């Protein structure tokens, strides 16, 4: 559980926002993996399943995140 | 009222074979055997251990973990002492020695319960060990030419980083192999004089950045401040460096010599005396061409003022271990006195500068061409402190792997990733039916004990034991329509992680195991299990 505190201190340092949400998301992701242990699923495929989901998530966030400069806007009208 | 028979000594602990202590001793090792089963392999993980002093040590290496764990049963201490044999000599394979020695006791448990004598169990492993040593010479596929090329080092270093830290093996291999090529001179076909040591590669770390932004320095890297208004020296060639054990201050008497002021008359004489004496000693050093002074002891206030006017870089290294590696680069030597820069004892550095790497400005120590350095340092960067400390322990295992390139069978290699342990099964069982007598029981079980390596890699990877395991036996055992066996000898054990059917070939990823490391690990694991099986009684006393 100290790891959740260690990543929270780095969340407030390198970023400064989402210190509480990063621990809840890591804890809820831990809660979703609880029935996986009771069924006998090893942790290797559990790690590779989430690492692939995050890889597909970052690619989707870049599509969801809108950063525009010369496209139908300028450095002013956007703000 | 109820007496006790069998103990004539004292109320201390007496462990005899009558109650099956030889099984209980293995059961105590089995508790720590599964500990190493969660270590070896890319699915392994570091263990968090809090020292009695309130210090947290995090490392993936199991041999380092054994030093941080309190061992109770002395039978485990025999395996710990045997584990240090693998860490001190070859520096790699500690997971192969401990897990195999624990499995050699597991397969021997079936022989003890069957009624086979423990003496014939030891005699069977001694005959099976000599049969294995003869096969390891004929199982060599490729051989390292010892070219010391950067591309040739990436072949050996990649599997060493593997089964420790996964996914960074492509980035870390370029960082480790670059520092190895810096400390190795230019030579070929000469094994008389050793060159590469275990201290030639220093590992430093800093918070921030990533592994892709890390670089490799050809010399020692210092993370401290220059301690003066001079940030760095010039680019001129062959700067002189002087190492001083005496602190920087006015020359005093070796015995006592405490400065005291009786009256104001002695105040102006002793204050100006420290100003004239230090300036006279620092001027003679700067006139000889020495632009850098290494002070092992403390530095006075008036000393830093005169070094800034002469443009001399200030460096303080209190650690004597860092001074030893400093002498191997420039050639400087610590002088017991102050103010006598003898040119024979001085060193020469090509380039010394203060650059900002990782967010903080550090003063490094490196070279260019001349005065070739035998010591290098790798700068690590990353946003995760837990994974950063694990890489520091993983590089140290890679440094010892480069040392295994020396005369004792350094070039020869065997296919790894479970391909070696499974192939030994068919070769030992071939000699089982060849050797008549009661030795067939221990020889066959000696080959079955090698099944723990492929089973552990398949179990920790989430693969079904009932699926991959029968495919591993069919991979190394095939029926070829001919006298000469052919096709795939490269089929190993695959960790998967994405998807696959069956197994994969070792020739694709070029994951190989050194002969000197594997051959030495078998002899240690055999003698370690020999000691445990030979002990039928253990006598202990309470502390």
């Amino acid at each position: 559980a100290k790891t959740l505190v260690d990543i929270s201190r780095a969340q407030d340092a390198e970023v400064g926002d989402g210190t509480t949400s990063v621990t809840i998301l890591a804890g809820e992701l831990m809660k979703e993996a609880k029935p996986f242990l009771e069924e006998g699923i090893s942790s290797h495929l559990i790690m590779k399943g989430y690492r692939k989901a995050v890889s597909l998530a970052v690619e989707k966030i870049n599509e969801l995140a809108v950063d525009i400069t010369s496209e139908k806007s300028s450095g002013r009208e956007l703000l | 009222q109820n007496p006790n028979a069998g103990l004539f000594k004292q109320g201390y602990n007496s462990y005899s074979n009558a109650d099956g202590q030889i099984i209980k001793s293995i059961a105590a090792i089995r508790e720590l055997h599964q500990m190493c089963l969660t270590s070896m392999g890319p699915c392994g993980r570091n263990k968090i251990i809090v020292n009695h002093l309130g210090k947290i040590i995090i490392t993936n290496d199991a041999a380092t973990m054994l030093r941080e764990l309190d061992i109770v049963h002395p039978a485990v201490k025999v395996l710990v002492m045997a584990t240090e044999q693998q860490k001190i000599d070859m520096g790699d394979g500690t997971n192969l020695v401990m897990i195999l020695a624990g499995e050699l006791l597991n397969v021997s448990e079936k022989l003890i319960s069957m009624g086979l004598s423990a003496v014939e169990i030891i005699q069977g492993y001694n005959m099976a060990r000599k049969f294995t040593l003869k096969e390891l010479d004929e199982m060599v596929v490729g051989e390292i030419t010892d070219k010391n090329d950067k591309n040739e080092l990436l072949k050996m270093i990649k599997p060493v980083i593997s089964s420790k830290k996964y996914g960074s093996e492509d980035i870390l291999s370029e960082l480790v192999s670059e520092a190895v090529s810096h400390v190795l001179p230019v030579a070929q076909q000469a094994g008389e004089i050793p060159y590469f040591n275990v201290d030639s590669i220093r590992v430093v770390k800093i918070m921030g950045g990533s592994l892709s932004n890390s670089t490799v320095i050809k010399g020692m890297v210092f993370n401290r401040e220059p301690e003066g208004h001079v940030k760095s020296l010039s680019e001129d060639k062959k700067h002189k460096v002087a190492v001083f054990t005496c602190p920087l201050d006015i020359a005093n008497t070796e015995t006592k010599g405490t400065v005291l002021l009786h009256n104001a008359q002695e105040m102006l004489d002793f204050s100006k005396g420290e100003e004239k004496q230090i300036d006279a000693m620092m001027k003679e050093i700067a006139d000889m061409g020495v632009e850098c002074i290494v002070a092992g002891a403390g530095v006075g206030e008036l000393a830093l003022h005169y070094l800034n006017r002469y443009g001399i870089l200030v460096l303080k290294v209190p650690s004597k271990f860092e001074l030893r590696r400093l002498c191997r680069v420039c050639g400087a030597t610590p002088l017991p006195r102050l103010g006598a820069p003898t040119p024979e004892e001085l060193g020469l550095v090509e380039t010394v500068k203060t650059m900002e790497i990782g967010g903080d400005r550090v003063t490094v120590f490196k070279q260019e061409q001349g005065e070739i350095s035998r010591t290098s340092t790798i700068i690590l960067r990353g946003a995760t402190q837990n994974n950063l400390d694990d890489i520091e322990r993983a590089i140290d295992d890679g440094v010892a792997a480069v040392k295994g390139l020396m005369k004792p069978s350094g070039g020869k290699l065997l296919p790894g990733a479970g391909a070696t342990e499974i192939e030994l099964i068919s070769r030992i069982t071939k000699y089982g039916e060849r050797t008549p007598g009661l030795l067939q029981l221990a020889i066959k079980q000696f080959a079955v004990a090698f099944e723990v390596v492929p089973r552990t890699l398949a179990e920790t990877a989430g693969l079904d034991v009932n699926e991959v395991l029968p495919n591993l036996y069919a991979a190394h055992n095939v029926t070829e329509p001919g006298a000469v066996k052919t096709d795939h000898l490269y089929k190993g054990v695959d960790i998967d992680g994405e998807s696959d059917e069956g197994v994969k070939d070792i020739r694709e990823e070029n994951i190989y195991d050194m002969l000197a490391t594997k051959k030495f690990a078998i002899n240690v694991a055999t003698e370690a299990a020999t000691t445990v099986l030979s002990i039928d009684q253990i006598i202990m006393a309470k502390k």
